[PDB]
Parts: C-alpha cells; sequence; structure tokens
C-alpha cells in the first residue's frame, strides 16, 4: 500500500488510466475535425536540402541521417553540441530551475531534457537559410515530419549510447518514453523550458512552419483552427504523426521499447510538469543510493573520521535535493487544491480557476484524477436550488507512479506516514541504520 | 502593502475558492483573513504569504486579507460574485380551453436567479420567442398578450430563463417552466 496516503478504501485510478482518458479524447477530436489525412505526413514525399534521399523514410527508416534534413549545414546533426561533458545520465547531475529556465514557477529541468537532440529543428530557419519554407507546394508537411523523425531517432540513439549501465533495459526505455513525450510537448508548443534562447528560436520556427502548413490545408479544415501559435493545430498534428515518431525511436535498439497503449506510450498524455516531477524522484533515488554507498567505509571517537565526513557529505547533499522537493511538493499541493475546488464547483463551464496558462492542463489532469479516484463532481446543491485521495500530495503521487527502487533505507517521500519525521523518510539528515554509526 | 490573488472571482453558490493573502514585508507580526466563511489554511513555507480555502460561499462576500507590518497595518479585498439559477420558473395557472378571438395574457413569475444583470426572461410559443426582457424585481414578472386563433390549437407556451455567464468564460444556464398547451374552441 501507499506509505504517504491516509487510510482509504477508494477504488484507485492510476495516472496511466487518466492518460488513456486523454488518449481517447485526442483521437475523438482529430476524427471529428476530419484533419487526420491532411495532417498525417509521409516523409518519403518530402524534400531534403541536406542531400538525403526522400525515399529512405519509406524503404529504410532506421538508416536516415543528418543528410535527410532541411536544417542549416552548421547544425551538423540533431545531437550537435549537446552534452559534450556527458553529464545527462550521471547520478548526481543537478537539476536547473528559476526564471532563467521556465515561465511556470517551481519547474526543475531534467538534464536529459537540457541536452536534447533537437538541433536540426533549431536551425530550420537561421541567418537567411529557410529551406523548409522554400519547398514545392504540398511538401512542407511531409518535409517537416522528416526532421521530426530525424530528431526523434537521434534522441533515442543518443540515449542508447550514453545511458548509465547499458544492461538496464527498463531504464533506457524509461528515458526514451520521457524523450518521446518531451518531443511531443516541443511540437505541441507546451514545453516548459521556454526561457532558453535556442528553445525560443525553435518555437518561433515551429509557428512560421505551421503558418504554411495551415495555409496549405483545405478550406473546410483550415477554418476549424484558430490561434496565433497554432496550439490546437499542433496538438492535432502530433496525434496524427505520434505513431511514426515512436517507431523512429526504436531504430538501432536490440531491445525495443513496448507501448502500453496501441503499441505507443501514454506518457505524451501526462502533462510535462508531472512527468518531470516523476523523473526528479527517480534521479534523486540514484543520488541517495550513491551517497548511501559512500557510508560503507562506516562499517563500525577514534578512527571513524572517514565516517564523520561521509555522514555530513550525505547531510549537505540530501538537503540540496530536499529544497527542490519542497518547491515541487508545495506547487503540486496548490495545483491539486485548484483542481479539487474546480470539481467541487462543477468543473469547467461552472468555474474558471486562476492559474498560469502553463498549468491549465496540469489543473485539468489533476481534476479528472480527483474525480476518477472518488472525488465528488457537480455544482453544489445551492447552485441549482428548487423552490419546494492518495494523489492529494506530491509524495503520494510519487509512491504511486515513480521508480523508487534505487532509494536505500530512506524511501518515504513524506515526513509522516499519513499526514519529528519518520525514520524511513527519504530526505532525512542521515540513514536510520547509520544513527549509532554517525554518532561515534 | 497587502495584495490578494484572485482580486475578482465568479463562482457557483455553496462553492469554494482558493484565496492568497500576501504582504510586501519579509517578517510581519500579523497576517490573516477576515471572513465569516468556513476557511482551511493551506500550510506553506512562506511567512509573508498565506493560502486559504473558503467553502460554502452562499452570497456575495468581500474577504479582507489583513497584515500588521512595521511600516503600518494594511488591508486587501477580493470580490466574490456568487451565481445561481432561478428557484422557480412558472407560468400563472391558466385554463387550457380558451375561445377563438380572446385576448389571452400569459404571465410568468421568476423567483430569484443571480447575477440579475446576466439573467433574461423569455416567453415562447413552441421555439418562437414572443417576449424577451431582462429579469427585473422579485419575483420578475414577464407578460405578453396573445390573440387566440384556430391555428394555435395544440400549441405549447413556455417560460424560459437565460443566465448568460459566457462573457466571463462560463456557460449559458437555461431553465424552462412547465408548458401550457392551448386548446381552442369556436
Ligand atoms: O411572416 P411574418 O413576417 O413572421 O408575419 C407574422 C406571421 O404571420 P403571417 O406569415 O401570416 O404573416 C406570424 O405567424 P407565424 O408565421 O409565426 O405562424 C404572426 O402570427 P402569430 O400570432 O402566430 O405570432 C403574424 O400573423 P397574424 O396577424 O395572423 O397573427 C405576422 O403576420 P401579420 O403581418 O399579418 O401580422
Ligand atoms: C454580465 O453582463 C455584462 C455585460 O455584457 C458583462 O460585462 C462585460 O464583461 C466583459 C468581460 O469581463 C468586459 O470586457 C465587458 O466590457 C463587459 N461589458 C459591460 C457592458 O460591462 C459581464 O461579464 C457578465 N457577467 C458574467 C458573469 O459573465
Ligand atoms: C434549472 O436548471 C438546472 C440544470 O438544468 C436544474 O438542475 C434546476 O433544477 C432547474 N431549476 C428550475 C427551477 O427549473
Ligand atoms: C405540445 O407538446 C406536446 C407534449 O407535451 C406534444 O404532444 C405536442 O405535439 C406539442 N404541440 C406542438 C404544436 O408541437
Amino acid at each position: 500500500s501507499n506509505p504517504c496516503a491516509k487510510p482509504h478504501g477508494k477504488k484507485l485510478a492510476t495516472v496511466k488510466q487518466i492518460a488513456q482518458y486523454y488518449k481517447r479524447k485526442a483521437y475523438i477530436q482529430l476524427n471529428e475535425r476530419g484533419s487526420r489525412s491532411a495532417l498525417k505526413g509521409d516523409a518519403s514525399q518530402g524534400q531534403y536540402d541536406r542531400g538525403g534521399k526522400a525515399d529512405d523514410f519509406k524503404t529504410k527508416l532506421c538508416e536516415i541521417n543528418e543528410k535527410h534534413s532541411n536544417a542549416r549545414s552548421n547544425s551538423l546533426n540533431p545531437c550537435n553540441g549537446k552534452d559534450n561533458n556527458k553529464v545527462r545520465f550521471n547520478v548526481g547531475t543537478p537539476w536547473q530551475s528559476g526564471e532563467k529556465i521556465a515561465t511556470a514557477t517551481d519547474v526543475y529541468l531534467p538534464p536529459r531534457r537540457q541536452h536534447f537532440c533537437t538541433s536540426n529543428l533549431e536551425y530550420l530557419i537561421n541567418g537567411g537559410h529557410q529551406a523548409i519554407l522554400n519547398v514545392k507546394n504540398g511538401k512542407i508537411n511531409h518535409s517537416f515530419l522528416g526532421d521530426v523523425l530525424l530528431a526523434a531517432k537521434y534522441q533515442a540513439q543518443h540515449t542508447m549510447k550514453d545511458y548509465k549501465s547499458k544492461n538496464d533495459k527498463e531504464g533506457i526505455c524509461r528515458a526514451i518514453r520521457y524523450s518521446f513525450a518531451d518531443i511531443g510537448d516541443i511540437i505541441k508548443g507546451t514545453d516548459l523550458w521556454d526561457k532558453d534562447g535556442g528553445e525560443i528560436k525553435t518555437q518561433n520556427h515551429l509557428v512560421t512552419i505551421f503558418d504554411k502548413i495551415k495555409a496549405q490545408l483545405p478550406k473546410d479544415i483550415k477554418g476549424k483552427y484558430t490561434g496565433t501559435k497554432h496550439l490546437e493545430l499542433r496538438k492535432d498534428w502530433w496525434e496524427a504523426n505520434r505513431d511514426q515518431v515512436w517507431k523512429a525511436m526504436q531504430c538501432g535498439n536490440d531491445n525495443p521499447c513496448s507501448g502500453e497503449s496501441d503499441h505507443t506510450p501514454l506518457h505524451d498524455y501526462i502533462p510535462q510538469r508531472l512527468r518531470w516531477m516523476t523523473e526528479w524522484a527517480e534521479w534523486y533515488c540514484k543520488e541517495q543510493s550513491r551517497l548511501y554507498d559512500k557510508l560503507k567505509v562506516c562499517e563500525e571517537s577514534g578512527e571513524c573520521a572517514t565516517c564523520k565526513e561521509a555522514c555530513e557529505e550525505y547531510n549537505k547533499e540530501i538537503k540540496k535535493w530536499e529544497q527542490q522537493w519542497d518547491a515541487i511538493s508545495y506547487k503540486y499541493l496548490m495545483l491539486y487544491a485548484k483542481a479539487r475546488i474546480t470539481a467541487i464547483n462543477g468543473g469547467p463551464g461552472y468555474y474558471n480557476t486562476e492559474v498560469q496558462e502553463e498549468d491549465k492542463p496540469v489543473v485539468d489532469f489533476l481534476y479528472n484524477l480527483y474525480l476518477q479516484n472518488g472525488g465528488k463532481k457537480g455544482p453544489p446543491p445551492d447552485t441549482h436550488r428548487v423552490k419546494a485521495t492518495p494523489y492529494s500530495t506530491a509524495a503520494g503521487y510519487i509512491h504511486q507512479e515513480a521508480h523508487i527502487g534505487d532509494c536505500q533505507k530512506q524511501t518515504q517521500f513524506c515526513k509522516n506516514k499519513n499526514g519529528e519525521a519518520d525514520p524511513t523518510y527519504a530526505f532525512r539528515d542521515k540513514p536510520h541504520d547509520h544513527d549509532t554509526a554517525c554518532k561515534c | 502593502q497587502t495584495s490578494v490573488s484572485p482580486s475578482k472571482v465568479i463562482l457557483p453558490r455553496g462553492g469554494s475558492v482558493l484565496v492568497t493573502c500576501s504582504t510586501s514585508c519579509d517578517q510581519p507580526k500579523l497576517l490573516g483573513i477576515e471572513t465569516p466563511l468556513p476557511k482551511k489554511e493551506l500550510l506553506l513555507p512562506g511567512n509573508n504569504r498565506k493560502v486559504y480555502e473558503l467553502s460554502n460561499v452562499q452570497e456575495d462576500s468581500q474577504p479582507m486579507c489583513y497584515s500588521n507590518c512595521p511600516d503600518g497595518q494594511s488591508t486587501a479585498k477580493t470580490f466574490l460574485t456568487v451565481y445561481w439559477t432561478p428557484e422557480r420558473v412558472e407560468l400563472a395557472p391558466l385554463p387550457s380551453w380558451q375561445p377563438v378571438g380572446k385576448n389571452l395574457t400569459l404571465r410568468c413569475q421568476v423567483e430569484g436567479g443571480a447575477p440579475r444583470a446576466n439573467l433574461t426572461v423569455v416567453l415562447l410559443r413552441g421555439e418562437k420567442e414572443l417576449k424577451r426582457e431582462p429579469a427585473v424585481g422579485e419575483p420578475a414578472e414577464v407578460t405578453t398578450t396573445v390573440l387566440v386563433r384556430r391555428d394555435h390549437h395544440g400549441a405549447n407556451f413556455s417560460c424560459r430563463t437565460e443566465l448568460d455567464l459566457r462573457p466571463q468564460g462560463l456557460e449559458l444556464f437555461e431553465n424552462t417552466s412547465a408548458p401550457y398547451q392551448l386548446q381552442t374552441f369556436g
């Protein structure tokens, strides 16, 4: 059972079950707008200024390279200049945050996301070069999918090449699923890392490219899309092309990754903030394990000096992560409260919650997560009066969805079992089995 | 000195709202909220910021965020605007059988419904509007005169209310009365 949830007998609804609810809503929308045939691209029907043969996308998709692109030649390949020092999958890599990273508050950037193979997408429009915009009529969509498939293939292959322990087949797939979803948010325009200049340019190009895609849509289809940034169009483009993008990410893998729904992941239906929060807990547990392993020298005052420095190194480093976890917890707490209040008020149409534009799908996801876990919907009885949960906290969410297997002894993400902290607390000053050991 | 988010709220009655009282000071002596509404304070690390969940909002309230600061005591207000559909939408009892040529008065009484500036009352013969006026007074009375004709035999007359909350991004809340089926003779 959940060690961070108050005693409950409610019928549990997992995040994946909500992601499937959003998967169903995504294809219902695309089919009702009848834009699938017009939005689904065929990269073999595109034009590629870098030299690559278009047909390769049909005949030998896993053989495509930097030549099968419309990116400026200075962008040598999608992974060019990304993670030179190779820190991405290093156990203790710090997660950057603040106003310099995201508009949305209390966002922690995954190093895997920081060093992402999207260089081709960044250099599609750069200093005069705009090959993607100069392609023959009716090929912009097809040529765009080519660069998206190339960025996806290179991102997955970069992961297979530099992942910590190649034998961890599940770990590689976990990162490939996160990368797939992150590609989706970049394409959809919902990516949180919006303060980075290169990422700003990538998004500016995506709008310019979608200005042309929309212009080449049929009269009846074109009218169903409104918005300067083409957010609804980009949402439907992703739904129409995400299956191809996923298959491109299996290229060169001796151990291909499974898709839990229709042979594709559900992750790209979970909002980015929640996904990144899950990844944070998983990569903290790796660091907690590394720091716990340094206390092996403390097998026993005296000659326990090597233990005293190991106990304090554990303390100073764990508290560095706890500060990030607190900001993550207190933001999630606010967002869940907003979602629960929306449900108490009767959901959308009955109540418009005050929240950052970036957190609207997060409040919406947690709203359905609340309702499906036993939460009471509908407006209060006084609205239409006639005359005569385990996911309530970020700690509870983590124990339900995140891989915490790497955390040694200190595993509980909440200070208290349901509501001085517990000895099994993840962010404790020292491990509970090393209490007498650290006090030599 | 004292700030409040949101500054203006539109919510259904009996509903809840999340209010954040904040101050310009770092370490204030006093920080709270004056309201007779049931409140649950959400525990946060901030000592100059306090989050409150206000429940059972039955009527228009002005919860006052207060803060005693070294520079001086300051107050901030949020404007809660409550909404609810009419409690009673009904046409005045009228006998079904009416003779051809009669000057028939249809009276509809509308009990409640707020905000009144967004509530309008409609009198219809089937789906055709006869009289549409904004709901004024308690109870709001809408009247129309129909000259009874042979053609209206079997026709259904109804009273409808429209609480249009779409300008502030909500739904248009519709309500219909019990229909009156006219039966003609002569
Ligand atoms: O075509 P409209 O410009 O809408 O004219 C209407 C129409 O009747 P006519 O088609 O005979 O002109 C109405 O009747 P309906 O089409 O809605 O059935 C109405 O009658 P109501 O009393 O049913 O609202 C009324 O006709 P009347 O004088 O018979 O009441 C009036 O036509 P007038 O210009 O002749 O007044
Ligand atoms: C009730 O009706 C009034 C009038 O239509 C609405 O007021 C408008 O609201 C929009 C958005 O807030 C403003 O941009 C307009 O300037 C307002 N017009 C006037 C004349 O005041 C009001 O929002 C409606 N109430 C609700 C709850 O939707
Ligand atoms: C008004 O409409 C709502 C929603 O359809 C309904 O719940 C309520 O009972 C209705 N009230 C009256 C007075 O008809
Ligand atoms: C009036 O309503 C009744 C049902 O209450 C229906 O049988 C009848 O057809 C309606 N009259 C007209 C003119 O549609």
